[PDB]
């Protein structure tokens, strides 16, 4: 996708990541494990939640169409009325469908960007103390226990 | 040792579409289109509908003798005319501007009858009836006919002092023969006039047999109008007039709908009503009907409008 992370160079998702959309997985002597990154995830939750609310707010207004009765000699007025109703419906249906299709693309690309931004944040922090394996992982050049791992996650890793 | 960045994958089967791809798998999505309804006619935030099962709107307005149950007046959110409603104009004839009348009526949220011309004011017979009307007659008008082989010129007046507009009705009889004409009005050449400060209408009969309807060859042309506050209605006739008797005071504004269906009604309340049923929802759209009214979402003719919330669902396996 646009930002190259999701279904990109980080080929698959993690079923083990249950708390949120984005996170970290580490591997050291003490073992392997993963956890969602709260900061990035909560920020994404607020934005999309906000987008949903605004879409609902902007599009829930109704339009009124009354099935008026017309006499034998009002065939033209009848066609004119039908033209109005048909276009009101077609235009709003078009707006509704496109808004959803287009925003769906942005939503998907934003999650992709959030993953990319998180990956680049860690790469920046690690500096030359690690090398990218090209799949979303950073092979550290020094032993790094859980406490060390935590500094990378909470962004206080020493030696940026 | 190493640390990796990743994203969530789930067993969600939810998918969404975009302009450059369809059925994209996603971890979380939200359906924005409401598609359910209760299959019933209910009351809305404006009240209960006026359900007409034997009488048509004009039958009610003119007081067809078979619609007595409605004489006391009603108030409604919307109107429902069942396909069984067939009691309209019992005596053969047509209503001028019927569509406008039915529309004007349905737009109000209530009616209350008001007497315009008391039976006493007439100097001629006023209780004429017909077999076409259950051996009776309209409660909104009086079929004036001669009394004692005499039909003096009738000239009555009424002034709207109710501070509200009054919808009133009247008719012009067209006998099938000259004998019936003289027989009812004493003369073959009559002149009827209905007037106010605004309108000035006059009518003259045209005797002759029309095709049979309700076992009759004669006819009555029906009319209506609205006497505004302060205005004065006046009727003069020397025959053929079907005088205004009771009028209606219309009030408020309803949803202004006339649903012609036999859908079941129930003891229910909904925010949004349609001819197929009602619904309650917080979703922005619905695909139940473009005719929906009340407190409704926006109608959209589609089966689904699934909005992406989570990210692309990519299975590792
Ligand atoms: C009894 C008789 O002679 N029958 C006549 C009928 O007579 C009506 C006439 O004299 C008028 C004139 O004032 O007075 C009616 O009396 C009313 C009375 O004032 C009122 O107090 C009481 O409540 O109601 C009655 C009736 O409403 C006399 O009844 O006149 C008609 C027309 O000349 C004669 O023709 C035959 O009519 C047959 C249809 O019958 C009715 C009907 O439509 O049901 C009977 C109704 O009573 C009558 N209504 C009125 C107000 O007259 C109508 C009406 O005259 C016609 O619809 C007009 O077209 O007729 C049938 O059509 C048959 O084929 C005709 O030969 C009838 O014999
Ligand atoms: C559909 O909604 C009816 C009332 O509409 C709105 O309902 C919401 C509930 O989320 C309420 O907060 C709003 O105040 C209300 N809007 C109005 C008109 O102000 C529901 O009607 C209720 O029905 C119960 C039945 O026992 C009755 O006791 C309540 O008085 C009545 N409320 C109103 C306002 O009439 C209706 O139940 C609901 N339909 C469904 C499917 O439950
Ligand atoms: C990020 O994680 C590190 C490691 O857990 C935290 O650093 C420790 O902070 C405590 C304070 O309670 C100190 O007593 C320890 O000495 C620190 N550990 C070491 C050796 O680094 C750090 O506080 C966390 N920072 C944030 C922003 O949460
Ligand atoms: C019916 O007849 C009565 C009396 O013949 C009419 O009443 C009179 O009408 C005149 C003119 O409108 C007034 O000047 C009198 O004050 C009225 N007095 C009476 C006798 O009531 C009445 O207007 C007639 N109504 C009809 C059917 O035209
Ligand atoms: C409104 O939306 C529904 C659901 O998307 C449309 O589809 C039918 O929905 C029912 C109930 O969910 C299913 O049982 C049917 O199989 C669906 N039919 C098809 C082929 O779509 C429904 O048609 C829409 N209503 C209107 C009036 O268009
Ligand atoms: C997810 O689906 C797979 C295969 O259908 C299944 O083995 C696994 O148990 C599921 N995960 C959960 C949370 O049940």
């Amino acid at each position: 996708g646009l930002f190259g992370a999701i279904a990109g160079f980080i080929e698959g998702g993690w079923p083990g990541l249950v708390a949120g959309w984005y996170g970290f997985q580490h591997s050291n002597d003490q073992g392997v494990g993963m956890a969602a990154d709260s900061d990035s995830t909560q920020k994404a939750i607020d934005k999309i939640t906000s987008k949903v609310n605004n879409i609902v707010d902007k599009m829930n207004k109704q339009y009124g169409i009354i099935d008026h009765e017309f006499s034998e000699i009002e065939t033209r007025l009848n066609m004119i009325n039908n033209k109005i109703d048909d276009q009101i419906q077609d235009i709003w249906t078009y707006n509704a469908e496109l808004l959803v299709l287009l925003e769906n693309q942005k939503t998907l690309d934003e999650h992709d960007a959030n993953v990319n931004n998180l990956y680049n944040k860690v790469k920046r922090a690690l500096g030359s103390n690690a090398m990218e394996d090209g799949k979303g992982c950073f092979e550290l050049y020094h032993k790094c226990d859980d406490q060390c791992m935590e500094t990378i996650r909470n962004g206080t890793y020493n030696r940026r | 040792d190493k640390i990796c960045i990743g994203y969530q994958s789930t067993n969600s089967t939810e998918t969404v579409d975009t302009l450059t791809e369809t059925n994209v798998p996603v971890t979380h999505a939200k359906e924005l289109l409401h598609t359910s309804h209760n299959g019933m006619l209910c009351a809305t935030n404006l009240g209960h509908p006026l359900i007409l099962d034997t009488c048509t709107i004009e039958g009610l307005i003119y007081g067809n003798p078979s619609c007595d149950l409605l004489l006391g007046g009603r108030e409604w959110s919307y109107i429902v005319e069942r396909p069984s409603a067939v009691n309209g104009m019992c005596y053969p004839g047509n209503v001028e501007n019927l569509e406008e009348l039915r529309s004007l009526f349905s737009s109000a949220s209530s009616y209350q009858r008001i007497q315009i011309f008391p039976d006493t004011i007439w100097n001629v017979s006023y209780s004429g009836t017909s077999s076409a009307c259950s051996d009776s007659f309209y409660r909104s008008m009086r079929w004036l006919t001669q009394k004692n082989n005499a039909y003096p010129i009738q000239d009555a007046q009424y002034t709207n002092n109710r501070g509200k507009s009054i919808l009133f009705m009247w008719g012009i009889n067209h006998p099938p023969t000259d004998t019936v004409q003289t027989n009812l009005y004493t003369r073959t050449d009559t002149t009827t006039s209905v007037t106010t400060e605004d309108i000035n209408r006059t009518f003259k009969p045209v005797i002759g047999p029309r095709p049979l309807v309700n076992g009759l060859h004669g006819r009555i042309d029906y009319y209506w109008s609205v006497l505004k506050p302060g205005q004065t209605l006046r009727v003069r006739s020397n025959g053929n007039l079907i005088a205004p008797w009771y009028g209606h005071i219309l009030s408020g504004e309803s949803h202004g709908r006339i649903l012609k269906t036999d859908l079941n009604s129930g003891n229910c309340v909904v925010q949004c009503q349609t001819e197929r049923g009602g619904l309650n929802t917080t979703l922005p759209f619905h695909n139940v009907s473009k005719y929906a009214f009340g407190n409704c979402p926006k109608y959209v003719g589609v089966k689904s409008l699934k909005l992406a919330v989570g990210l692309r669902n990519v299975p590792a396996r």
